[PDB]
C-alpha cells in the first residue's frame, strides 16, 4: 500500500 | 565444531546461497578484484578522473541507461546522480530476486517480507559496493568504468560528499578479506534482520536469521583460518551499515530540500519513505 512498487517486485 | 548431519546443511545452505548470489548480481567481488588489478582478459575500465575524462566517458562507455534521445541534465553532478538511481533501481530488484532464494523467505508474511527488503535493500547495496571500490575509486557501468575518489569529492555541494563515506567504510570493510561465499551470507543475515521497525511475525524470521548466522560462522571459521574474530567483527559492521544509510538518508534532504525537485525515482521515495 505505502510499498506499491516492492509489493509488486515480491509478487512477481 | 564438528561433522555432524547439522554442519552438513549448514554447508549445503551456504552453497545455494552462493550458487543464487553468483546469478543474481552480475559484477561478483572475485571479478571486481580482478578488474581493478589488471588481471582480466575483460578489456580494462575507462578511467574518469577530470572533467575532461568525465566527459569522454560519457561517448566511449556505453551507459546501460542512457539513449541518444533523452535529456539529461547539462550539470555533470545531477548527471552523475541519476546514472547511480538508476543503478539503485536495478539493484534493488537484483536483491529482491536474491532475497526470494533464502529458503523460507517466501513463505513469510508478505507484508514482512516488504519491510525486510525495504531496510535490507540499502545496507546490502553499501556491502556490495564496497567489492567494487579500492582506495582510489569505484567501478562503474558493470566495470566498463572506474570513477575516481576525488572526482567525486569535487563534484559541487551537496552532491561531492555522497560517495566519502561509503568509500571510507569500504576501505575499513575490504581489510577484512571477505570473499563472495562468505558475502552471499553475510547479506542474507542483513535481509533476515528481526529487528526492522514494523514486523508483525517476528519469531519465524529469527528462525531464519538463526541459521543464516549458524551458516555464516561456520562458513567464516572454515574460509579464514588466520582471522580469529571474523564472526563478530562482520556482525559489528551491520553497525556501521545502518549509521551510512542514516547519514546517507540525512544528505538526501539537503537534496530535495534545495536542489531542483530533480525528484527520486518512485521505487527509491518507497524506500526512504518512513525509513528512520
Ligand atoms: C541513488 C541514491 C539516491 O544515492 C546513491 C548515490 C550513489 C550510490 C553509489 C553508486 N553505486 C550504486 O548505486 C551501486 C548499487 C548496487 C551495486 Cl551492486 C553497485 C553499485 C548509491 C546511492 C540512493 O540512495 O539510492
Amino acid at each position: 500500500e505505502r510499498h506499491k512498487i516492492l509489493h509488486r517486485l515480491l509478487q512477481e | 565444531m564438528q561433522l555432524n548431519p547439522e554442519s552438513a546443511d549448514l554447508r549445503a545452505l551456504a552453497k545455494h546461497l552462493y550458487d543464487s548470489y553468483i546469478k543474481s548480481f552480475p559484477l561478483t567481488k572475485a571479478k571486481a578484484r580482478a578488474i581493478l588489478t589488471g588481471k582480466t582478459t575483460d578489456k580494462s575500465p575507462f578511467v574518469i578522473y577530470d572533467m575532461n575524462s568525465l566527459m569522454m566517458g560519457e561517448d566511449k562507455i556505453k551507459f546501460k541507461h542512457i539513449t541518444p534521445l533523452q535529456e539529461q541534465s547539462k550539470e555533470v553532478a545531477i548527471r552523475i546522480f541519476q546514472g547511480c538511481q538508476f543503478r539503485s533501481v536495478e539493484a534493488v530488484q537484483e536483491i529482491t530476486e536474491y532475497a526470494k532464494s533464502i529458503p523460507g523467505f517466501v513463505n513469510l508474511d508478505l507484508n514482512d517480507q516488504v519491510t525486510l527488503l525495504k531496510y535490507g535493500v540499502h545496507e546490502i547495496i553499501y556491502t556490495m559496493l564496497a567489492s567494487l571500490m579500492n582506495k582510489d575509486g569505484v567501478l562503474i557501468s558493470e566495470g566498463q568504468g572506474f570513477m575516481t575518489r576525488e572526482f567525486l569529492k569535487s563534484l559541487r555541494k551537496p552532491f561531492g560528499d555522497f560517495m566519502e563515506p561509503k568509500f571510507e567504510f569500504a576501505v575499513k570493510f575490504n581489510a577484512l578479506e571477505l570473499d563472495d561465499s562468505d558475502l552471499a551470507i553475510f547479506i542474507a543475515v542483513i535481509i533476515l534482520s528481526g529487528d526492522r521497525p514494523g514486523l508483525l511475525n517476528v519469531k519465524p524470521i529469527e528462525d531464519i536469521q538463526d541459521n543464516l548466522l549458524q551458516a555464516l560462522e561456520l562458513q567464516l571459521k572454515l574460509n579464514h583460518p588466520e582471522s580469529s574474530q571474523l564472526f563478530a567483527k562482520l556482525l559489528q559492521k551491520m553497525t556501521d551499515l545502518r549509521q551510512i544509510v542514516t547519514e546517507h538518508v540525512q544528505l538526501l534532504q539537503v537534496i530535495k530540500k534545495t536542489e531542483t525537485d530533480m525528484s527520486l525515482h518512485p521505487l527509491l521515495q518507497e524506500i526512504y519513505k518512513d525509513l528512520y
